[PDB]
Formats: structure tokens, sequence, C-alpha cells
RNA sequence: CGCGACCUCAGAUCAGACGUGGCGACCCGCUGAAUUUAAGCAUAUUAGUCAGCGGAGGAGAAGAAACUAACCAGGAUUCCCUCAGUAACGGCGAGUGAACAGGGAAGAGCCCAGCGCCGAAUCCCCGCCCCGCGGCGGGGCGCGGGACAUGUGGCGUACGGAAGACCCGCUCCCCGGCGCCGCUCGUGGGGGGCCCAAGUCCUUCUGAUCGAGGCCCAGCCCGUGGACGGUGUGAGGCCGGUAGCGGCCCCCGGCGCGCCGGGCCCGGGUCUUCCCGGAGUCGGGUUGCUUGGGAAUGCAGCCCAAAGCGGGUGGUAAACUCCAUCUAAGGCUAAAUACCGGCACGAGACCGAUAGUCAACAAGUACCGUAAGGGAAAGUUGAAAAGAACUUUGAAGAGAGAGUUCAAGAGGGCGUGAAACCGUUAAGAGGUAAACGGGUGGGGUCCGCGCAGUCCGCCCGGAGGAUUCAACCCGGCGGCGGG
RNA sequence: CGGCGACGUCGGCUACCCACCCGACCCGUCUUGAAACACGGACCAAGGAGUCUAACACGUGCGCGAGUCGGGGGCUCGCACGAAAGCCGCCGUGGCGCAAUGAAGGUGAAGGCCGGCGCGCUCGCCGGCCGAGGUGGGAUCCCGAGGCCUCUCCAGUCCGCCGAGGGCGCACCACCGGCCCGUCUCGCCCGCCGCGCCGGGGAGGUGGAGCACGAGCGCACGUGUUAGGACCCGAAAGAUG
RNA sequence: CGACCUGGGUAUAGGGGCGAAAGACUAAUCGAACCAUCUAGUAGCUGGUUCCCUCCGAAGUUUCCCUCAGGAUAGCUGGC
RNA sequence: GCCCCGCGGACGCUACGCCGCGACGAGUAGGAGGGCCGCUGCGGUGAGCCUUGAAGCCUAGGGCGCGGGCCCGGGUGGAGCCGCCGCAGGUGCAGAUCUUGGUGGUAGUAGCAAAUAUUCAAACGAGAACUUUGAAGGCCGAAGUGGAGAAGGGUUCCAUG
RNA sequence: CGACUCUUAGCGGUGGAUCACUCGGCUCGUGCGUCGAUGAAGAACGCAGCUAGCUGCGAGAAUUAAUGUGAAUUGCAGGACACAUUGAUCAUCGACACUUCGAACGCACUUGCGGCCCCGGGUUCCUCCCGGGGCUACGCCUGUCUGAGCGUCGCU
């Protein structure tokens, strides 16, 4: 019964909730587990950049968020074409193609091609046979600059 | 302080393992300290007890210097019987009083190939530990 | 408790024509349990009243500003000498109670030289008080793995660990702290402020960048500055015997006027 | 009126394999209530839940848009925060109730059919020997059998693809062991075994000590070890352990190059010429269930039943016309996520034998019931059995001595040993049942080591002693003050 | 001021027993009314009943404050404690607050004074300043005529106390104006890339959980409601196998 | 000597059986068996609801309700 | 004339404390405050207590407190326990035809009454109304209190002790 | 004075509270995440010098081998056990073994009744009996063999 004055409340507790009560006592344990999984993954791909491929710049798709920009799923085939690389060697290098994204604006197209060309200039490529450098790089950069990048490959800012 | 996460410090777990430990682990439990001259001739601080080794008692009612020979290791009851560590029950007969191997001290080893080998292993391990902590 | 405790029975409530209480009784007929009362908080073998659940809200979140507030308060109280003494820390031959040392002690490696440092620094009476304080607990904690209890000793608050934890860590009562990550549960052990602390020079210099002065903010907390005082001079005796207050007062009434007897 | 070939079937203790059943905490597919709430009750709610049935795996399901959206657009699935108790559903009552965007965890993409080209290029089985065995393949040989043109393989799948020229780049893959690496990262990669500091020092307490004092030089000794357990009590140093990129010995693994062994052989841009898709399915009507989905969210039955610049979607039914977005009716897929079963561990502001599991113990046992099923009670001698020899009474149980023990005022259901109830002793009392509240009195048990009764500040007198009192001088230290 | 004090006595109201006088029916419960011929209670031990979660509401305490809050995630030697703690800031996404109103398209909270001029028309043109209006109460504070003195007088030097009156008026209350949104009634102007079935404005009433120099957010505790077994025990029933 | 009595074997199972019909019988249970689960089902009704002092201290009336053994509301109370 | 022959002059004020004055004091349901009332565990603190005796229990012993309760003495016992500041509850019993366990009065009471019946002697034996043997008197009376089986029981069968 | 009854105290019973203990639970967390026709889960019946339960095991039956370990097990007995011409016990477990039911598999659930092929005995090839061994369930897949059809055809 309502006492004097208050909200009309509707608690959704009519449905045998305390079998499907879910607790979070394993939250520190799963944080430790994810942390050591990230560490294991990084030292497995030890020279590769520790977080995944480079992601593109992506405009958020609503009049609430279409002033901001964020990392997207992947680069598209048109801007891969203008960058001048093949859509399979791109994923072997670390570029994260996404084929189903379109480009309806040359400004976003040119921004992502410039970003792609910048990454390609920034990339150090190891040779296949280390005694026989076919077309990869010179041993100077291969020795001094073989360091793992932590965090996202070049991040997306507003 | 213990830090190894796989070894427990639970009192009930430690008591349970101590009480139903198997026989070779019970032997390792029922190890006993050596005398100082024995330690000096060897380099070993303690030793698992044996059937036919002389020993003397340092605690309790039968404390003394009488070097009695061990006659029984009752690992079931975690006790040992020595030659003259006895009491006379009502019948006039005598029974061995059992005491603890952590409350005796070994004065002469029943020596054979395996005991020379394990004394060598213990002394060698203490020597490698000393040269490491040089 | 277990969610099935007291409820794996199948007891029925036996009607009301029989001259027994209407509690649910164990159904059967061949054992002691047969016809005994079940399910109730008052029955032997039933379930407790309101069985405790795991989703009991064990944890409590505190505002970061208040946790930092509590840290700053405990640090100031550690600086004050009467408050450390009042925790009972045996500081009488210590010189300069905010006690700061070199970094060779951060480079220490052995318990012998750590104990020697504490003897030379005159904290060994606090350590001996801890040793004398070691005794058994009273109650069920002994069965529940807390046999032995003892006092708290000083904290060592370092900046780098080059063996200092291992050089310590065996002397009883000694808590190592690492100034960058500071814990109120170890700076105010019972909820009481005033624990004895020994600092290194690197940690003692890092403090002023960890929490900032008032003229500048902290450089390692980003948005944090020290809380302000509500009373800048906490000296009531000085303020009340100051001549301005004394000039503004009136004269005291020190004559007690007890009840007259009505003749 | 025979002999073949195929098709469609049958038989076999034919040669070789595979399925069944269990468990079910989590997962998937169905089926699916009523108690309850609505202060009645029927729709609603409970609830797509319990019960029921089937099928799995270490996860499963899902999953690379016939998507969201309407923006300057995003971009598989799963999970968390938020959206949000909101849009919406609802005797619009009670109640119910998502999604997108955004921030994160994780992050991975692919393969057929069809359309076409290549002398079926393809696959299975059986013998020969060679190179191997240790989850059994490599290639060669067979004028050896079968599958298969009623379509196997290679290219190739919506992000387009194929074939000719023209130009450019000569660019380098996979699988098996040998050998030793890297000595194989949280430092060993994993499993197993065996070890590794320092008091039983001196004196005392005790039944026993792990108790209590002490141990020159800052000092018993070690400490990267002062967790814990045992041991006649409370033990860093008695013992096992504990700490340590501490040691030693076996077995297994992922691993880099010098081989050998086998295969495996051309990629990209320009133009030209071609080729392009899943049907009793979509969709429509109707019915039933379902959903927040409301003039149909999904699913299913029945009927009707497509198209190819088509089809689907664009949260109000319909027509016309623009635009946006995807490409259904085929298939695979790790991670992040779940886990009251199991194997093995660790911990706890939890319970402490009427509690905590039903179960600390010969517990799902004894016992009950025809059966489905129901289901207890029950821990503690002592440090050590040293568990009471022997004498004596009794037929014995049971006693009396004696003996062990620190203790039997611990004697095999034996720690402590309450209350109810009872026996005996002592004291008191007693015809309005006892008991009770106030107020006295009498008796008794114990207590006041009750029983000559204070203490102590000043000065007076006596009789003793002894440094030395004041005052100076020297040294030290504090407090206060100093333009 | 008196008496008496060790193998006999002094004190001990509290404690055990007994005696007498007065008073006194057995508790719990429901009930207008219980000693009741109302029910439960032979006795004793032990167990035995408002709890926890979620959501609100108000009160209180603490921190920050027009903001507040990391709760999810991530970064930190090798994880005794530590499953803790610390940190992030281009991790503040987001929540709640900072703006309301309307069913919705939508719209969306500052006035006065001084000057000139139309027609200073109940009112535009520009310019100048000031900055949430006014009235009545209003804790506190400010000025304050005049007073109160000193061995004593003459001319002022310093501060002290009382003080009639006056002044600015906090919070808050009452009222009166104003402003925003919805909706009526009346009426005339203005704007343009689209001269429109366009857009904007005024006056006067009314509906609003509004504004009118912010008060919130987070945490903690209490109390009260609620949904959950829901203070504990209790049906006759219903359903599935 | 009969629509007779009786053993064993078989068959019918819970809104079902079986009944020369009494709602009889269906394992001491029958106007719907037993067993487990849903389930600690719901109860405006009965009973109970555990330490001490201090301070304040009621109502049985108003209106509405498928309401009359109940609630909401206003009064009466307490606390800040 | 800055005191002095002197060098001196009680207690107090845990300010959440102490002191003064005046008025007042019923209480169910209920509300609120205080609790140096009580229970169990946690963080601190008591250089706390304890085998020269902890907890628990008993007490014609001594006391305190309005009370909740608490302290001390004596006995018993034989290993742990408490005080203060905070923290947290499965935290206080006379009731519930409460639950489990135990024990009373009743009460040495009701009862040991269906089917006709026993008696004498001996033996064994510590011990004989009841065992065994002998003698007598009786009963079942062949639709049996007799001799065998089926279901069911599961060793009850038989010797010895 | 008895007795009887009531109260209090001491002692002694009855009874098993209290306290202290804890090889047990409960709760949370972690890593693994594995059953079966090559016979599982479960059941039955056996097995020890003295052994009923519990536990372990399977006619090799409170266990064999092997490997680590290194002198016991223990309530009593027994005889082993040079510890190098080789080792008690315990642990590990990779070799071997593993009765009868049970998805349970020749049929059937009675320890009932078979069938086929080998081996040995009685035979003194000839099979009659006895013992032993190997097969003998259902569904399904690929291949093989044997077939059926007035199903569709070819050569007469
Ligand atoms: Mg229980
Ligand atoms: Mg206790
Ligand atoms: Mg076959
Ligand atoms: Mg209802
Ligand atoms: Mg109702
Ligand atoms: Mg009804
Ligand atoms: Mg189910
Ligand atoms: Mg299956
Ligand atoms: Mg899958
Ligand atoms: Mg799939
Ligand atoms: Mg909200
Ligand atoms: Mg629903
Ligand atoms: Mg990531
Ligand atoms: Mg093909
Ligand atoms: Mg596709
Ligand atoms: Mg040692
Ligand atoms: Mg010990
Ligand atoms: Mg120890
Ligand atoms: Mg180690
Ligand atoms: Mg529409
Ligand atoms: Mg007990
Ligand atoms: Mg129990
Ligand atoms: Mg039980
Ligand atoms: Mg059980
Ligand atoms: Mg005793
Ligand atoms: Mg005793
Ligand atoms: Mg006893
Ligand atoms: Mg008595
Ligand atoms: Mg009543
Ligand atoms: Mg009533
Ligand atoms: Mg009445
Ligand atoms: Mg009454
Ligand atoms: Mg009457
Ligand atoms: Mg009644
Ligand atoms: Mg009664
Ligand atoms: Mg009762
Ligand atoms: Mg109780
Ligand atoms: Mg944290
Ligand atoms: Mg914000
Ligand atoms: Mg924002
Ligand atoms: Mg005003
Ligand atoms: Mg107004
Ligand atoms: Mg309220
Ligand atoms: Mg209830
Ligand atoms: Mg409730
Ligand atoms: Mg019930
Ligand atoms: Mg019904
Ligand atoms: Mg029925
Ligand atoms: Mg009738
Ligand atoms: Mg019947
Ligand atoms: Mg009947
Ligand atoms: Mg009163
Ligand atoms: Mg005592
Ligand atoms: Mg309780
Ligand atoms: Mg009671
Ligand atoms: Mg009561
Ligand atoms: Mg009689
Ligand atoms: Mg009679
Ligand atoms: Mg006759
Ligand atoms: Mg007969
Ligand atoms: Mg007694
Ligand atoms: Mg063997
Ligand atoms: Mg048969
Ligand atoms: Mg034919």
């Amino acid at each position: 019964a309502p006492s004097r004055n208050g909200m009309v409340l509707k608690p959704h507790f009519h449905k045998d909730w305390q079998r499907r009560v879910a607790t979070w006592f394993n939250q520190p344990a799963r944080k430790i587990r994810r942390r050591k999984a990230r560490q294991a993954k990084a030292r497995r791909i030890a020279p590769r950049p520790a977080s995944g491929p480079i992601r593109p710049i992506v405009r958020c798709p609503t009049v609430r968020y279409h002033t901001k920009v964020r990392a997207g799923r992947g680069f598209s085939l048109e801007e891969l074409r203008v960058a001048g690389i093949h859509k399979k060697v791109a994923r072997t290098i670390g570029i994260s193609v996404d084929p189903r994204r379109r480009n309806k604006s040359t400004e976003s197209l040119q921004a992502n091609v410039q970003r792609l060309k910048e990454y390609r200039s920034k990339l150090i490529l190891f040779p296949r046979k280390p005694s026989a450098p076919k077309k990869g790089d010179s041993s100077a950069e291969e020795l001094k600059l073989a360091t793992q990048l932590t965090g996202p490959v070049m991040p997306v800012r507003n | 302080m213990k830090f190894n996460p796989f070894v427990t410090s639970d009192r009930s777990k430690n008591r349970k393992r101590h009480f139903n430990a198997p026989s070779h682990i019970r032997r390792k439990i029922m190890s006993s300290p050596l005398s100082k001259e024995l330690r000096q001739k060897y380099n070993v601080r303690s030793m698992p007890i044996r059937k036919d080794d002389e020993v003397q008692v340092v605690r309790g009612h039968y404390k003394g210097q009488q070097i009695g020979k061990v006659v029984q290791v009752y690992r079931k009851k975690y006790v040992i019987y020595i030659e003259r560590v006895q009491r006379e029950k009502a019948n006039g007969t005598t029974v061995h009083v059992g005491i603890h191997p952590s409350k005796v001290v070994i004065t002469r080893l029943k020596l054979d190939k395996d005991r020379k080998k394990i004394l060598e292993r213990k002394a060698k391990s203490r020597q490698v530990g000393k040269e490491k902590g040089k | 408790v277990s969610e099935l405790a007291g409820h794996q029975t199948s007891a029925e409530s036996w009607g009301t024509g029989r001259a027994v209480a209407r509690i649910p009784r164990v159904r059967g007929g061949g054992t002691h349990r047969s016809g005994q009362g079940a399910f109730g908080n008052m029955c032997r073998g039933g379930r407790m009243f309101a069985p405790t659940k795991t989703w009991r809200r064990w944890h409590r979140r505190v505002n970061t500003t208040q946790k930092r507030y509590a840290i700053c308060s405990a640090l100031a109280a550690s600086a004050l000498p009467a408050l450390v003494m009042s925790k009972g820390h045996r500081i009488e031959e210590v010189p300069e109670l905010p006690l700061v040392v070199e970094d060779k002690v951060e480079g220490y490696k052995k318990t012998k030289e750590a104990v020697l440092l504490l003897k030379k620094l005159k904290a060994w009476n606090d350590i001996k008080k801890v040793y004398a304080s070691q005794r058994m607990r009273a109650g069920k904690g002994k069965m529940r793995n807390r046999r032995r209890i003892q006092r708290r000793g000083p904290c060592i608050i370092y900046n780098e660990d080059n063996g200092i934890i291992k050089a310590f860590r065996n002397i009883p009562g000694i808590t190592l702290l690492n100034v960058s990550k500071l814990n109120i549960l170890k700076l105010a052990p019972g909820g009481h402020v005033g624990r004895f602390c020994i600092w290194t020079e690197s940690a003692f210099r890092k403090l002023d960048e960890l929490y900032g002065t008032w003229r500048k903010a902290a450089s390692l907390k980003s948005n944090y500055n020290l809380p302000m005082h509500k009373m800048i001079n906490t000296d009531l005796s000085r303020i009340l015997k100051s001549p301005e207050i004394q000039r503004a007062l009136r004269a005291p009434r020190k004559k007690i006027h007890r009840r007259v007897l009505k003749k």
C-alpha cells in the first residue's frame, strides 16, 4: 500500500530473479587473465605492434556524434587502390581491409590515403630469408629500429 | 613468509597431510638431528632414522647420556623404541616406551651404500649452496 | 550458507487434527527423523532465518578526493610527534621524527644490515615492542587460520626497490610502502592516525610532486591540489590570550550564588 | 525362346569401419504448466519459466549484411557499460519492455553450386618390391578392379571473374627427421624424484616442557628463510617445511640454420572481347503460437504462388513517383563470453557437532515402504595404555585393599560435567496448598588475620649523631630578553 | 561527655533459614471488559522469528561544487597481505544536474533611466550608462543628536559605555509587477534570393511539475514505503512427471 | 449344488480403472490413491515475535473502496 | 615608593568537562534518546593476562550499579582469554497445541484374568513353582493342540557351551 | 523424639548443557576441462593366515610387472628380506591381467536351449559323447559375391 507521497514504482522482480543473479566476484581475476593474455599475445607477435592493425578515421554516423571521429573497422578498397597496394598484401603487412565500407567523399578518401601512405613510409619490413634480403630493408634500420610499438598504431584524434 | 601460491598454509590441510601421510613421507617426517661430532665428520644437520643406529634422548622422563640402540621405528604411531627406554607394566614384564625422533639425537649411523650416498647428496647440496653464497 | 540447506526434505505439515504443532514434519516412518519438524528456522535441521546470500554488497566505493584527503591527513598526523607517540610506537631516541635516510639503504640486500640500520636509527625498541606483542588470538580465528597476532611497527617508504623489500620483509612489523602507490590501510592501521614512518631521500623528495604544495598543483596526479584549512591557526590558547579578544571581552562572573535558605 | 548390358531392388556370421548408452553445471532444438499477482477473476502476469523429450563440446550457439541508418554516415558474431525501466506492449489495470548510435573486451576472415575453359586433369580399393612403421604414409610398378560425363578436380564467388595481346617485375613455398642451437622467458617450457640456515648453549618452572631469565665486543646464531604443521604447553633456530633467475638426475614438448627426402611452379598494371548466381523459395491470404513490435516482430500449418534494370528493407494499412541500403532462399570459422557436474589446487571479517552438507564417525549407511521414494542418530581416556599384576569376599556381575599416572574428584560411549529430577547428611520449620511484596526480629554460615584504635603538616623542649645551611669561586645545562 | 572490647564478644540492613503484622488471585494473549467456568503453558537445557538485494523518499554526516561521479575498461616487480591499493583525462563514453513547455510540428526564460525626433501614438528611430524589479515585515551590521567620568577648575588633546532616532537590509514569508512555453480574444506593422495558403512581432486574459545572478553530484548512515520466501510457523487447493 | 467358495496365473491405473450402485473399492489412504517436484504456493485469519533505564504519548472518528474481521484518506502521536 | 625580614600562596577546566538556579516526573499501542548493558568475529591498541593455572561451571563468601549487568574471594577444571577505540552481524527468550534432547508427578499405580489342571519324588546345579527323568491326574479327541507339503521366511535346522 | 513434607547448603547419582578443541562442511577464486561396442556409468558375486563393515582389488583377486624410493608392515603369528650374482615398504604407474549382469551383442533371462569351424580324449575318421577355443545382436557406410524383376534395351 502507498504510504503517503512517493513515486509510483514498478520493480521488475516478479520473475524468479535469484536464480539468474550474476555476481562479479571474478572481476579482478578476469582482469588479471585479460592482462596476461595481452602480454602473451604481444610477446608472441614480439616485433609486430602489440595492439592490432592500423585502423582508419571514421565519422560517427548520427547527428549527435557526426562532429567526432573514431577508429573504424578497416580501410576500404578504393583508398587502398589510391594508396597503390594490393588487398591481400595489405592484410599480410598489417592494414586491416574492410571491403564493405564505401567512400562518398573525396575528403575522407584523401585523408585515409594520406594516413595509409604515412604508415607505409613508417613501416619497417623484415626480409623472408634473413641472410638474403630480397627487397625488404637494409640491415642498418633492421638492427637499430626493430622496436615494438605499444598502444594503437597511429591514433585517431579530433 | 610463504609466497608460493601452490603450497598451502591451511592448518587443517597441513594436519590432514601430516596425519595420513604415506610411509616414505613419514620417514622423511621422522628425520632426526645428528650429534656435533657426527656433523663435523660429515657436514649434515639431520637424517632420517634407521633400524639399527645408536641414539640418545634429550627431552622428557628418559633424558640422559645412555647411548641406546634404536630397536624399532613405529612409523604408524610416529614413535621409536630404543634399547633401555622401557617401563614395567603391572604384570612385571617390560614394554618399550615410544618417544619422538625430533626429541632424540643420533650418535652413530648404521652405515651402508644408500646412507653413504644420501649423506653425500646432502653434504654436496650444502656445499654447492655455500659456494653459491660465497 | 548453501541454498539447499534445510530444504532437501519433503516434509508436510501434518494437518491440525493431530495434537501437535502445525510445523512441517518429515514424512516417512522408519527412522528417528520420521515425523520430526522440518523447514523452519526454529526446527532442528531446518534452514536458518533469512539465509545469507553471496550478493550481499560486500564492497564500498569511496570518492578519490576523499581517499586522497585521508592519505594527506594520515601523513600530517605521522609528522606530528604527539600523535605517533599516542599510537604507542616507542619513539624516544629517534632524532628528527620525519626520518629520512640515503639510498644505499634502498640498495641494501641483507637482513643483518637492515637490522643494523634500525639499531643505529633507534627504531629497534619499536621492533622489540612488536616481538613482545606477539601472542595468540582469542576465539575462532585460530581455527580460521589467524592464530598469531602482533603489533604494527614502522613503515619504510621507498622510491626504488633494489633489494630493500627483501632486506626487510623478515623483520616483524615492518611495512614497505612505495611512495607512488600509498595505502591508507597501512598508513592508518586501525582507522587511527599516527603510524611511525621512515622515508628515503628519493621518496621524500617525490612527495612534493605526488601531492603538490599549495602554490602549485600535483605533477603526478594531474588535477589534484591539497585541501584547504578551515582554521589557519589552530591555537585556541594563543587566540584567546591575544590582546584584541581580551580587549573585546567583558569581565568574568566567578562568584557562585548558591541557593539561600528561606528563613 | 536363350545370351548379355543397364536400372531398381534383395541376401550374406561377405572385407573394412561407424552409431547406440552414461553425465548433464554451463550450451542448442522442441515441448511446456499451475501455484502466484491483479486485494475477486477469465485476457494479462507467473512464463516461454518448472516439470517432460532430444543432441553436444571444452565450451556451445552465433557470425562475415536480402544490416544499421538518414549522418559530413557507419560496417561480421559474441560479451561489458550506457541507451533504459526508455520507445513500445498492456481488462492502457496489475504489470511487462527491447533496439540503434556512443565507450570499451576481443578482433580474422573465407569456401561451394551455378556461369565457363582444360583429351576426368579427379577419387577409392587390391597386389609387387623399395624408403618407413609405432595416431602407418612417400613415390614408383600392375595390357589390375571399381566410383565417376545423371559431372570429379584445377581456375574462380559478388570485394567482381575469365581469355587474348602490350608493358613491367625474375623476384622463392610447404611438409619429415638428423645434429646442435635459441639453451626453450617471467625467467624450467612442463611432469616426477632427492636435497640445501640458525641453540635443544647456561640457570631455572613443569608430569613433560615449545614457558621464564641470560648469552663480551651492539652484542647467542640465521634471516632473500620471523608462513604453517608436528613434537609430553606458547618453538624463526628439534623435525618437516618456508625463502632463493638454489643445486643434481630422468621423461615429454613447441622450436633456427647446414643438409637430404618428396613435391610446388609466374605475379602485377593497360586495352580489347566475353561471363555472372541458390524456387513450392520469396511474396500474398488465413489460422495458431510468439514479440516491446503496436492495421501481422518472428515462427509454423494450409491455400495461392513469383520476378530479373529483379527481389528485400526504409517500425501506420494503401496507390503513384524519386532516392538510400543490401543481395535472401547453400556452407565453414578462433578470440573476447558461460560453467551449483568432474579432476587438481588456493583462500576466507563464514559454521563449529541441535551449527555447518542429509552425512567431521562402517552416511545415502542403519532403518522404513510392494514400489516410486523416504532417511537418521552417532566427535573428545591419557603425554604415553602406563588400560589396574597380586591378595581377599562373592557362582558371577559387583566390591575391598594394592598398583599406574601430575590426575582415575581421567577406569575403554572414559575432557569439562550445568539445569530439571533423585538419594543422603546438616540446619531450620510445619493444621487455612505453596510461593510472593514491604517491615522488623531470631538463629546459622562466612568475612573484617575485627578486638585498645588513627594518620601527618607546623613549631616547643630534651637527648644523640652526621654531613655540611647560607654565601662565594669554577664548570655544565636550561628558561627569558636583546635596537 | 560516658561505657565496653580476644579463645569470648563487636560489626556485617546486602546473603541462607524461620517467625510474626500488613499487603498480596497466574502468566502470556485477543478483548469494551481476564483470577476467570476464554485459549497456550508438567518441568529443565539448547535452538527459535523485521533479514538481505533492488528502487524510491526525506533527514543526517563527509568530499567537491555549476559541476560531480569511474561504478566499466586499461596501465603499474613475479599474485603473502594484495581479489587490496595507486594511477588514467584525447579513457568523462555515459548518468544525474545546469530549461522549460506543448499531443506534436516545434518554440524556448532581464529590465530601468537619460536624451532628442515621428504623432515620444501607451510608443519606433539611434545614442548613453546601470544590471534580475517594487512594496510591507526582516536576524545582523552602519551612522548617531544627546548623555555617563578623573582632588578640582580654564583649552583641547585620547580612546570607553548607554543611546532616542535614522540607514543598508540576509535568508524567508505575504503581495504587486515582469519574462518563457501551450491555448484563447483583439489589432496593426515589419523582413526577403524564394513575395508566399511565407516568416516574425504587439496588447489583454488563462493552462504549466517554469525563469526571476544556480545547488547539484558522489559516498555513508538512519527511518519509512514497496517488489522479492520478505518477521516466523500454518491451509482447503491447483500443476507436471 | 450354486447368480456357490477358494489358490495361483493374467488383464484394466488416477478425472483413470472397476462397480448386482453403497460414491463402494482401487496396498490400514478414496466425493479423485500414493510418491517426488513446482513450493518456503497464497492467507484481509489464529498463534508467537528475545536486554535495561530515560523522555513524549494515542485511536476506535471523517470521506472513498465488491468495503462491514481489511485498506487508502483526514484527524490524533512522535522525531528532526 | 619599580612589593618584600622573607621569594610564597589549596582544588579546578576528560569544555563531549565542571558548577549554579528554577520547575517538573502515570502510561498501553507507538515513537525517540542514552547505555563504562550483554553475545560472536575483524582492524588497531594495552612492552595486557595465563600451566606459580585460561575458558567454562558451583558457591550459606565480599561488594558495586535504579537497572541491563559487573568485579573480587573460595572450590572445581586443565589451555587459552580479556580491557579500550573503531568495524560487522545468523547478537539477548517463558510462551508459538514451537523444535530437538532429557527428566518428573501420576506410580511401585493400572496391569501381567479368552480357550477346564495340575501334583509327588529324584537328578544336574551356587541357585528350581517353571529344566530333565520317573509316577500320577488331565486335555487336544483323526473337520486334532497329530503326521506331511505349497506360498512366505532365510539358517530359524542339529550338537556343544 | 520419630516418620512425612518444605526450603537452603555439602557430598553422591541421573543427564549431557556449557567451554575448549576439529583429518568436516559452506562460500569465493584459479587451472584443466578427459566416459563408452578396444565394452562405459551402474549393479552383482567373490578375493586377506586369522577379516563382519568400510576400503582396495578381479580367479594373477587388500593385487603382478616396471620405475623412483631405500629397511620396514604391525592387532597377533609366520617365514622371508646378503641392500652386488640385485631390494622390505611406500609412491608412481607407461607393461600385463581384468568373474557375471549391464548400451549388453547366438536366442532367452531359467546360471534354460542352440547352430557352424577347428583342437585333444573316448575314437582306434566314423563319428556318436566329454572338455576346450573362435565365431554367431541391431542399424548403417564403402567395396565384393550371389541373385530377382511381363523395369528399359541389344544380338539371335
Ligand atoms: Mg542445518
Ligand atoms: Mg569464547
Ligand atoms: Mg563382415
Ligand atoms: Mg488473485
Ligand atoms: Mg488475497
Ligand atoms: Mg479464487
Ligand atoms: Mg527444464
Ligand atoms: Mg548421447
Ligand atoms: Mg561452433
Ligand atoms: Mg555455424
Ligand atoms: Mg535515466
Ligand atoms: Mg514477458
Ligand atoms: Mg583491443
Ligand atoms: Mg566443376
Ligand atoms: Mg557476400
Ligand atoms: Mg631446519
Ligand atoms: Mg606447537
Ligand atoms: Mg613453529
Ligand atoms: Mg623451493
Ligand atoms: Mg510509413
Ligand atoms: Mg558440545
Ligand atoms: Mg549434523
Ligand atoms: Mg542431520
Ligand atoms: Mg549420506
Ligand atoms: Mg583434574
Ligand atoms: Mg578429568
Ligand atoms: Mg567426565
Ligand atoms: Mg540435596
Ligand atoms: Mg489470544
Ligand atoms: Mg481477532
Ligand atoms: Mg468478547
Ligand atoms: Mg490475563
Ligand atoms: Mg465465570
Ligand atoms: Mg482462540
Ligand atoms: Mg493445556
Ligand atoms: Mg511446551
Ligand atoms: Mg537460547
Ligand atoms: Mg583498483
Ligand atoms: Mg558530465
Ligand atoms: Mg557527452
Ligand atoms: Mg526586500
Ligand atoms: Mg506572478
Ligand atoms: Mg515515505
Ligand atoms: Mg514464511
Ligand atoms: Mg520484507
Ligand atoms: Mg506451507
Ligand atoms: Mg484453479
Ligand atoms: Mg487423481
Ligand atoms: Mg448418497
Ligand atoms: Mg484402503
Ligand atoms: Mg468412503
Ligand atoms: Mg514516565
Ligand atoms: Mg576458575
Ligand atoms: Mg536469529
Ligand atoms: Mg525456553
Ligand atoms: Mg514473551
Ligand atoms: Mg497392583
Ligand atoms: Mg491382574
Ligand atoms: Mg477329552
Ligand atoms: Mg502339521
Ligand atoms: Mg551434582
Ligand atoms: Mg611389484
Ligand atoms: Mg522359464
Ligand atoms: Mg527382366
